[PDB]
């Protein structure tokens, strides 16, 4: 008995389903962003010594500048600094919250999560990479005009590519959602086979596993925003 | 809760590590990040201070 | 049955992350990108600062 | 410590520069090494407690060896105004010298 | 042109 | 016999045949990511940071592979397709 | 020096070349011998 | 026996095969260009900007097969040809 | 056992593997291509519009391979020979 | 022809295949990440501790995919999906 | 069970193993060919002309290996020896 | 047909598999990392010395994960998982 | 049913399994020694006489292998071992 | 249908998966070994007997793998484990 | 059903994969070899018969490999250990 999906706290509306432990999840990662960035809000100083909150978002800030910048214009796409940092920490948080003890025996035998990763969930990932596929594809249509964006990424860098070009767009927003997709659900399940072990024994693979799950977890926003920047320098030039 | 237990154990060793080997190198980051813009600060406040002073001294001779 | 398969929660998500997104390009990144912009500005008034002491410490004795 | 010789003289720490390969840096113990440095190539000289020696230099020469690097070829003698084919090679060498780069 | 290697 | 049983069987089959090409592309490309990161530390020890970020780009260029795979291997064993 | 490193190891067929001469932990070159060589021995 | 069962496991055996292929060119190959990628980046800081257009070229033709792969991967799983 | 379900399912099998060693070879090929490419291009910036001519006849023949198999594997799944 | 049978020997089969591709990856990634830091020793030996960060991080990226398929081989021999 | 099928199958996965290995081997030889070209004429472009000779036998060498295969396959499937 | 015996072929198949892959690895990875280690003695006759300290991690971190290979095809082989 | 059905269906996939294999190998070796033949002549344009010979010893040893694997796949395929 | 048929069956394919992986290893392995004693010993003349150092102990760790899956193959094909 | 039949057709399975594993190594050990010899031989023209002292001894390893499988996948296909 290992559960793989299994969503709890599933509600009809309007005719359509809710996986509402994922809804929670999303929303006590969404209440710590807004939460961090209130605080901010109330401790930004340009004339004093930065808080700890502070330089944390002022680096987040400053890294996706310089990317932003390495790739396309800050003048030329403004918009695209507040997309990535706020993918960055979504992400981030999210990955990080299931580092906590919230995981606990369902009295089948079978470990269940209080808190799971929203990312191990189709629906966020999805959510995600096409709300980012829909901003820089609208980006390219302002920046290329509605004709000439479609026709610039079906002739791509070099014409005669096209049929690849167009698969390689498609590729864009599913690789973006499901590679996020796997190294979260894999977490899901790795702890959830740790447990079958006694806890004189699951403590250490457990732990072990956690830990790298906080590199992996930071490695994956870091790549999200990084593509995300990089997908909108492709979609916006010329 | 017998996993529930391990988890937990597993989580207290993760914290162990985290406090003795991340935050100690994060916290000296800061620090130093903290220390670099507030000697800025200093070194902006000591120049205007400068630049007063030899205002006067200009204005002197 | 497939966990694959999306669901409504893909707008629920999406709704969440927007608000999100909104506070932090409403009161985030402005602030941030204001207190950036000014330390280098201070930086570079503190450099120019410096630049005029020293040609004033030497015009005076000049004139 | 390694000795490093521009032809300046000393021990240093590290030795940044950037040949026609790519840029290279060279530590106490590095392997004996022969290159050319580029064009436009500007020395770092990082030293025990000193401040970088940011030399610029024109058709030099990097030589490795398992004691001394010896450079065959200053920012403070530089003039940004002055700075701003082997002219513009030289330009940019007192650019990337300077720090404008 | 010195080099270090025996006559061929 | 029973249908689901062979249908199960297959479907584990092909699930590892999945993992098995993805660890085999993610531990591959992850070596020869890492050989070029270090080597490039090694050639100039002070670009460690400026080479971080290309590093993560090609990593995750090949996470992605093992990483879908192991989503859709999970579809092969979890909700197998076409199980009467 | 540097010029006789670089000939051991480089063909000897610089045009410029063509003295030599010969007497009696290998050196690395960061490009190919021939090219440091050639910029070296004008 | 069900026909559709054996048909159902051979499918699925065969999509596994597509996409471990597909899994171990994609990684193999974005291993290889991010070495490349990385390589250029160590050498020529200031290179950087010029080499994503090249690079992501590459990778373009590198994710296509895999991806093809993985549509055809479906089609064998969720329309299975000659099943009955 | 229907003949024409182990006919069917020897033919996913089969064209499976073709779409799979097709997949390896242009991922590796493409790669290894690529890097060249990328490589050339750090080391030469000017010599870019020269060498996308010699690559795209690298990558011209490796998709070659590669779609020669896709079309194979066609007519193993949809036109299976010797389907009784 | 008891059906747990079929299951258990494909669960056992699949297990195999996932060790193996994890086997492949994991040896070769090492084996090229030890190469570029033996290189790198070579090259500079005073560089060799901070060498060391890329290289443990290139061993964590790969060993960690190894270990993954690892924690899916025992779930596919000691808790087979769709066992019945 | 009728053995004509059972043959057929065989064949097809023995095609299938046959086009796979030579997609591998004509890809990736192709591929390193290629990568030797680019470098080449990236190094000299005045190579260009003298270099598509010793290119065109390496291919010549991997591609007659491709296509013999090819041409066995075809002998597999669609006049499979021993059809009995 | 015995339930054991249809088991224990599928156990033989998985821990050849499991040995097939460690051995591609082990010995692919040790040779890459002993590769390394000759170029750097060639280069330096006094490198051996500080070139065995990363050589040997790099052969223990391959070697390894061979050996665990190892136990997990004996586990097979032995003691088969869902034997009954 | 037949046993020759059975025999001939693994004399198949064996000598599939045995092209695939030789494919792989002449392939990727045949590349790689053109790759080094074509780095030769472009450093080397004088050397391009001296090269061949060395490199006609590379690829007869490689192609010797895999027209080895075509003699025995003919024998597999044509004169089954063991067949009855 | 004997179930030591089943069981011999399956030893034997086992024990090829684990000959092809040892085969596969050691020569790739051997092979790029010797590549690295060839090239140090054209860079230096005088190294060819202190090279032989390293290179045999690469080598013994390439056979080494090599030889123990030879003798699992034995066992798996000479004294088969879980055959009754 | 005989099991001679099975016994014979697991064997020819086993030969196979045992070749393919052969010559794979044995053509890509061959091409690295020879890749080494060839460029050090445009390198240094005078080692022509010097580096052939190493190279032998690099190919005796591989094709050493490669024979021994042979001769084990004859005693696979024509004289089966296990048939009864």
């Amino acid at each position: 008995a290992i559960h793989v999906g299994h969503h709890t706290l599933v509600f009809e509306l309007f005719g359509m389903t809710f996986n509402g432990d994922t809804i929670l999840a999303t929303a006590v990662t969404a209440v710590i962003v807004i939460a961090l960035a209130f605080y901010l809000r109330a401790k930004v100083t340009s004339t004093g010594v930065p808080s700890g909150v502070q330089l944390f978002w002022e680096a987040l800030t400053i890294q996706m500048r310089q990317q932003i910048e390495g790739s396309i214009g800050m003048k030329i796409a403004p918009f695209v600094l507040p997309l990535s940092v706020t993918i960055f920490v979504f992400i981030l948080i999210s990955n990080w919250l299931a580092v906590l003890p919230l995981q606990y025996g369902g009295a089948d035998g079978a470990a269940a999560e209080l808190y799971k990763a929203p990312a191990s969930d189709i629906n966020f990932v999805l959510a995600l990479a096409l709300f980012v596929f829909v901003c820089y594809h609208a980006a390219g249509i302002w920046r290329r005009g509605i004709v000439g964006h479609p026709i610039k990424v079906v002739k791509g860098h070099v014409a005669f590519l096209a049929p690849i070009n167009i698969v390689e767009e498609l590729a864009k927003p599913i690789s973006l959602a499901l590679r996020l997709f796997g190294n979260i659900f894999a977490g899901g399940i790795l702890v959830a086979l740790i447990a079958m072990f006694p806890w004189y024994i699951q403590w250490f693979p457990n732990a072990v596993w956690k830990t790298f799950d906080l590199f992996v977890g930071l490695i994956q926003a870091f790549i999200f925003s990084l593509l995300t920047i990089l997908y909108f320098s492709q979609s916006m030039e010329l | 809760m017998s996993i529930f237990i391990g988890q937990l154990i597993g989580f207290a060793v993760i914290a162990f590590i985290i406090v003795k080997w991340v935050v100690p190198p994060v916290r000296t980051l800061m620090r130093n990040q903290q220390e670099a813009v507030r000697a800025a600060l200093a070194e902006s406040a000591e120049a205007a201070k400068k630049l007063a002073d030899a205002d006067a001294m200009h204005a002197k001779a | 049955s497939n966990f694959l398969i999306p669901n409504g929660t893909f707008f629920a998500v999406l709704i969440i992350f927007l608000i999100v997104l909104g506070v932090i390009s409403k009161w985030v990144v402005p602030p941030i990108s204001k207190v950036l912009a000014e330390r280098e500005a201070m930086l570079a008034k503190t450099a120019a600062d410096n630049r005029k002491s020293a040609e004033q410490v030497a015009a005076a004795q000049a004139d | 410590d390694l000795n490093v010789e521009i032809v300046w003289s000393g021990p240093a720490t590290f030795v940044f520069t950037r040949t026609t390969a790519g840029e290279i840096g060279i530590l106490p113990r590095h392997i004996p090494l022969v290159a050319q440095l580029v064009d436009d190539a500007m020395v770092r000289v990082e030293r025990e407690g000193e401040d970088d020696l940011r030399i610029a230099v024109d058709g030099g020469f990097l030589s490795v060896t398992e004691e001394t690097v010896r450079i065959l070829v200053f920012e403070s003698e530089i003039d940004a105004d002055a700075a701003k084919e082997r002219t513009a090679a030289w330009g940019r060498a007192r650019l990337r010298a300077l720090g404008q780069i | 042109v010195k080099v270090r290697k025996p006559a061929p | 016999l029973d249908p689901n049983a062979i249908i199960t069987a297959g479907a584990l089959i092909g699930g590892g045949l999945i993992m098995g090409g993805g660890a085999i592309g993610a531990g591959i490309g992850d070596g020869i990511a890492g050989n070029a990161l270090i080597s490039g530390i090694a050639r100039q020890p002070e670009a460690q940071g400026r080479l971080f970020t290309p590093f993560f780009i090609t990593v995750g260029l090949v996470e992605a592979a093992y990483f879908i795979n192991l989503a859709f291997m999970a579809l092969f064993v979890f909700a197998t397709p076409g199980l009467q | 020096n540097m010029l006789t490193e670089l000939a051991g190891a480089s063909a000897l067929d610089h045009p410029l070349l063509v003295e030599v001469e010969y007497v009696g932990t290998l050196y690395s070159f960061e490009p190919d011998p021939e090219t440091l060589f050639d910029a070296l021995l004008p």
